[PDB]
RNA sequence: CCUUCUCAAACAUUCUGUUUGGUAGUGAGUGAUACUCUUUGGAGUUAACUUGAAAUUGCCUUAAA
């Protein structure tokens, strides 16, 4: 149904899932195609071998990687909302959209084709009670990791920005620029909101 | 004549930095000015016009006795 | 010699007790996993509260699958090496990987005695440093100095308290003495503390590791080394707050009281 | 126009470590300090290969 | 009469905590070494470190042989107040004053007491010239003044003063005192309490331009040429007294 | 008679706090022109025959600092009260308040110069810090926010 | 109003009644000083109370020590109103173990162990577990 | 505003192996049944977790001027 998490504990909770669910086939959805260019660099760097799908990469790569995910057994991909339209795989158990969606109505059609949940503190199936203590302590490791690579500083820069630009180009009363930037920055690990 | 300065603008703290200037590579990479100086002294040692710090001890171990 | 049949029957009852009818694994998974073998005596080390970890020899490694699928678990297994002030000046991490990837163990971080008293001296920085790691190794010399440098919270567990490793061939440091002793502690030894009281549990760890026939060999040799060295009272196999499994029961040690 | 005595020797260090794996080479820290991109790196390599092998 | 800052008053206690616990620790292991109850302690023997001059650290065990030492007062460590066990030994050796030397013989009874005062003293076996030059350069004698005054400590100027105070023990002159000090004899306990302590001048000996920098250079040379072991199996640091 | 944003100075940091500031700050000395030169000659000797990490030292140009506040790089800022044109700094305590950056007016413009190899400094700031002193800094900050920011909430008012 | 009794917290590691009495003596004649400690082992809870014979002395000490960075953690001092006196804080040393053991005969405790062991085998059967011997 | 108990033997040489002994910890709190002793008092143990070193009262002098 949904999980309630703050903008600090947002990617913290996501990273906590992907390590334990390495055996399974789960789907992570983002709003921007410039957000997945960050996550599919971090997780491949910290050795959770995820797959990368976005608009900014070439079509033959977009085909030959997504094909490999269909024929896999243990795999995991990161793809956007708009790029994953029409090509859905039954080989799935968790459909977990991370960002707020494009259409609040069309997402219902996206599910009933897998288990669905959202992430909302600023904003059928059951909610999920969440332990505060057992989140992974990889934040200061990431804070050291961001300010010492440049490439991951730039991809985080255009991860944070593109996410927040898509957050402002929404239509709902819930998703209308309420979330403070002192929390949203630590999702992409910053001392200042870029 | 002497009103207290009512801080009508500093009351509210800023979240983001003022400018969105992209950080340069050189702020993360080892400095190239340092590399320039080092590779200048390197030349000076090959030419023999700067005597190395290791031999400078040997020039005073033999002299001023 | 203890009966192996009662050990098989014990672990089978542990299988039945673990097969019983949230999105994170806060307590449910630990109470499922964590086996502990209790050993009772009339006053273990009765007056001296030393923090020595008795390295009980075991045929089969439980640290190995603890590595392989702590990779899947949220809390990762990483190998720490506390050394002395001349060692890091002499030996890098790359030489450790050169000689320990051959069998397949990985040294995560090497740590000086300087680092625990300057950079990791802040209490939250210290706690969050050590609690990340499960295997704590310390060169023989530094071990006695370590209750002060890493504090008491590092000693409340069995994981976070260090293991005394010898690195000195006739007081001279050698890499080889480290290379083979890291192997012996890792695959052939299980550490456990000795409290000043009566009760002692041995943290065998997760029930899921080493198919129950192997678990018999673990328990067998543990009793083969704890009853020979010390006179003891009682032994119980216990998963977290089960009705206990009385394994060994002695009536000839109590006569001296 | 040629390449520098150190630059060449630093390029040898890369090729003997990775060969033609520019991605791994670009994410390396021990040899690739000044975080030069693949295009910059491979250009230098193609040049170094022309004076050597 | 001055105000005492808070930082200093906590620093003194925080350092004496280390010193009280350290002295008790050495006291326990040395008590358990003498009673032959060496069942479960760190080490049941005695090492001596001899640091010479590029700084070679030797590790040699202490023999049962009686040796001749010249203990020199240091002033160390920083925030420490001396405990009861330090007040006692330094009263017996009469080394309450800083920059002050004394001669003692080292035996199996003397050596355990040496580990207690090791952060306060710098020890070592002197040579014949170190002893002989020291006595002919510095020397005090506490005896009566003109007619009334007692506490005059003057100087080893004469040999007839040596006659009047010692005499019948076989000692006649200052060089004979040097003989019974360099070579361990009968009259050593007689003349050792006759030259009570020595008055060594301090190093550098100033606060100013050149003297502060020279004190800085020597102060960093201290921690290199001397270590505080703090453990119950502390190897006794012996240094060159001919150089010192 | 003083307008409130002037003599928002003169209400400086106290004795015990001040020394403890320098206790931290003297740990973060920039290399001297002599030292920098020898370091590089040490490099040249070595690198002519046969790795390093980025070095923390405090930051010291008025420019550089006014860059650093407002960009969030700054953590602590030290601002000397007596300056030839006061105007050269009068905005600075407010700017910091506005970017939420912890600041303290220190006494002795020369005293800043000490910690930085220069004659004077007007302003120095500790941006990045070593691992061990990270806690030391953040506590100092709090100490400063108590005895300076909270103690003088009325520094923006009263002539 | 306020009273001579003071509250001090965030005390340094090893800043005891000896040094609380000695340092705050320089502010003036103190009446009565305490420090809360653990009973399991004799060490400070890092907070204590002390009283002055002068109320004005209490407020002067508070003015000068309210935020005092002292070896890794800043001293917090608070005045107390009329009432709320210094009551029950005892000097607790390191408490040692006392060896009360044998007294009862070996045959009594043996059959006590037999009773507890047979009931122990009769305990697993109460909740879904069957185990031999 | 000082910085912390930075290694010893007995046997064995497979280029270092075995055995023996060595550590008294910031405080405060959350915590699911077991262990022996004691005779009612908790005595001492046994998983785990929280935390900016957090907190409201358990009966020697040249390291100076």
């Amino acid at each position: 149904g949904y999980v309630v998490c703050d903008s600090d504990k947002r990617f913290l909770l996501l990273f906590s899932f992907l390590k334990r669910n390495q055996k399974k086939k789960i789907i992570v959805f983002l709003s921007s195609c410039n957000s997945v260019k960050y996550y599919a660099e971090l997780l491949n760097y910290i050795d959770l071998p995820v797959l990368e799908l976005h608009g900014k990469q070439k079509q033959q790569k977009r085909t030959n990687t997504f094909f490999e995910f269909c024929n896999a057994e243990r795999g995991i991909l990161i793809c956007t909302d708009v790029a994953a339209r029409g090509l859905d795989i039954p080989a799935v158990d968790w459909i977990i959209q991370f960002d707020p969606p494009d259409d609040p109505r069309d997402y219902i059609h996206r599910v009933g084709r897998g288990k669905s949940l959202m992430f909302l503190t600023p904003n059928p199936l059951n909610e999920y009670e969440f332990p505060e203590n057992k989140i992974a302590n990889v934040q200061s490791q990431l804070e050291k990791l961001i300010k010492s690579n440049y490439y991951l500083h730039q991809t985080a820069k255009d991860g944070y920005r593109s996410y927040l630009q898509a957050y402002a180009s929404h239509s709902l009363k819930t998703v209308y620029q309420i979330d403070k930037l002192d929390l949203a920055k630590v999702a992409k690990s910053y001392g200042f909101p870029v | 004549p002497y009103e207290p300065l009512i801080d009508w603008f500093t009351r509210h703290e800023e979240v983001m930095p003022l400018t969105a200037v992209p950080e340069p590579k050189r702020r993360f990479v080892p400095s190239k000015n340092e590399a320039k100086r080092v590779m200048k002294i390197v030349r000076a040692i090959r030419e023999g016009r700067i005597i190395p710090p290791k031999k400078l001890k040997e020039m005073k171990e033999k002299e001023k006795i | 010699a203890i009966p192996r049949e009662r050990v098989i029957k014990a672990v089978n009852e542990l299988i039945k007790f673990t097969s019983k009818p949230l999105l994170e694994d806060d307590e449910e998974e630990l109470k499922k996993d964590l086996q502990l073998i209790v050993v009772n005596n009339k006053s273990f080390t009765g007056t001296s509260k030393s923090f020595k970890l008795k390295l009980l020899n075991v045929k089969h490694s439980f640290y190995k699958p603890w590595k392989e699928a702590s990779a899947t678990a949220v809390k990762d297994f990483k190998v720490l090496l506390i050394l002395k002030d001349s060692d890091i000046k002499k030996v890098s991490e790359d030489d450790l990987f050169d000689q320990l990837d051959s069998e397949g163990i990985k040294v995560d971080e090497i740590i000086c005695g300087k680092d625990l008293k300057t950079v990791y001296k802040a209490y939250e920085a210290r706690n969050a440093f050590i609690s990340q790691f499960s295997l704590i190794l310390a060169d023989d010399s530094i071990v006695t100095s370590l209750p002060k440098l890493m504090g008491g919270k590092a000693y409340n567990k069995v994981e976070t308290t260090p293991i005394s490793i010898r690195t000195h061939a006739n007081k001279e440091f050698s890499l080889t003495t480290l290379t083979n002793n890291i192997k012996k502690v890792y695959m052939n030894q299980l550490p456990v503390k000795l409290p000043r009281g009566t009760t002692l549990n041995v943290h065998l760890g997760n029930l899921e590791w080493l198919r129950p026939e192997e678990f018999v060999d673990n328990v067998e040799l543990i009793s083969e080394q704890l009853i020979k060295a010390y006179q003891i009272r009682s032994i119980f196999i216990k998963t977290n707050r089960s009705p206990v499994l009385p394994l060994y029961y002695n009536q000839d040690v109590l006569d001296e009281l | 126009r040629s390449q520098s005595e150190r630059e060449e020797e630093w390029l040898e260090k890369l090729y003997k470590k990775h060969g033609d794996d520019y991605k791994k080479m670009f994410f390396d820290k021990k040899l690739n300090i000044y975080q030069q991109s693949e295009g910059d790196l491979k250009r230098r390599l193609l040049r170094w290969k022309k004076r050597n092998g | 009469n001055k105000f005492v800052r808070a930082e200093s008053i906590v620093a003194k206690t925080l350092a004496t905590s280390r010193e009280k616990e350290r002295i008790k620790r050495v006291s326990i292991l040395e008590d358990k070494k003498a009673k032959n109850e060496t069942q479960h302690i760190a080490s049941g023997k005695d090492f001596i470190l001899k640091i010479t001059e590029g700084l070679i650290r030797e590790k040699t065990t202490y023999d049962g042989k009686p040796a001749l030492l010249f203990i020199v007062r240091v002033r160390g460590p920083l925030a420490v107040n001396i405990p009861n066990k330090a007040f006692k030994i330094l009263s017996l050796l009469r080394l309450v004053e800083t920059n002050t030397g004394v001669f003692v013989k080292l035996t199996k009874n003397v050596y355990p007491l040496l580990k207690v005062i090791a952060p306060y003293v710098v020890i070592g076996k002197p040579s014949l010239s170190s002893i002989r030059s020291l006595i002919q350069k510095r020397g005090r004698i506490i005896y009566k003044g003109e007619n009334e005054a007692e506490p005059h400590e003057i100087v080893l100027n004469d040999n007839n003063i040596v006659e009047e105070q010692l005499g019948d023990h076989g000692i006649i002159c200052v060089e004979d005192i040097i003989h019974e000090i360099a070579t361990m004899g009968e009259s050593f306990s007689v003349c050792n309490f006759f030259l009570q302590p020595f008055k060594l001048n301090r190093e550098v000996s100033g606060f100013g331009s050149l003297n502060r920098l020279r004190k800085i250079k020597q102060r960093e040379a201290e921690s290199r040429t001397r270590q505080f072991s703090n453990a119950a199996t502390a190897p006794v640091i012996e240094v060159d007294i001919d150089s010192l | 008679k003083v307008p409130p944003t002037i003599a928002q100075f003169q209400y400086t940091l106290d004795r015990n706090t001040a020394a403890e500031t320098f206790k931290l700050f003297n740990k973060y000395r920039p290399e001297t022109a002599a030292e920098k030169k020898e370091r590089l000659t040490k490099e040249a000797a070595a690198v002519a025959e046969g790795a390093s990490p980025k070095p923390y030292a405090v930051k010291y140009g008025l420019n550089h600092v006014v860059a650093l506040i407002e960009n969030k790089k700054a953590k602590l800022v030290l601002i000397a009260n007596d300056v030839d044109p006061i105007e050269l700094v009068v905005f600075l305590p407010a700017l910091c308040k506005k970017m939420g950056v912890p600041y303290a007016i220190v006494k002795g413009k020369a005293r800043l110069g000490t910690l930085v190899n220069q004659k004077t400094s007007a302003v120095a700031a500790l941006t990045e810090v070593r691992a061990e002193d990270e806690a030391a800094l953040a506590k100092l900050v709090s100490t400063i926010d108590a005895n300076f920011a909270d103690k003088y909430d009325e520094v923006k008012k009263h002539w | 109003e306020y009273s001579g009794i003071i509250y001090v917290s965030r005390l340094p590691h090893g800043f005891h009644e000896k040094e609380l009495s000695k340092y705050f003596a320089q502010f003036g004649d103190l009446k009565e000083v305490r420090l809360a400690r653990n009973k399991k082992t004799g060490n400070s809870r890092h907070y204590g109370f002390l009283e002055f014979v002068n109320k004005e002395d209490a407020m002067i000490a508070q003015e000068s020590m309210n935020n005092y960075l002292l070896m890794g953690h800043l001293l917090q001092v608070r005045v107390l109103p009329k009432g709320a006196k210094i009551e029950k804080l005892y000097k607790y040393k390191k408490r040692v173990l006392v060896e009360k053991g044998i007294t009862k005969p070996v045959k009594q405790l043996k059959d006590n162990m037999k009773q507890k062991h047979e009931e122990r085998i009769k305990k697993l059967a109460k909740s879904g577990i069957e185990f031999k011997w």
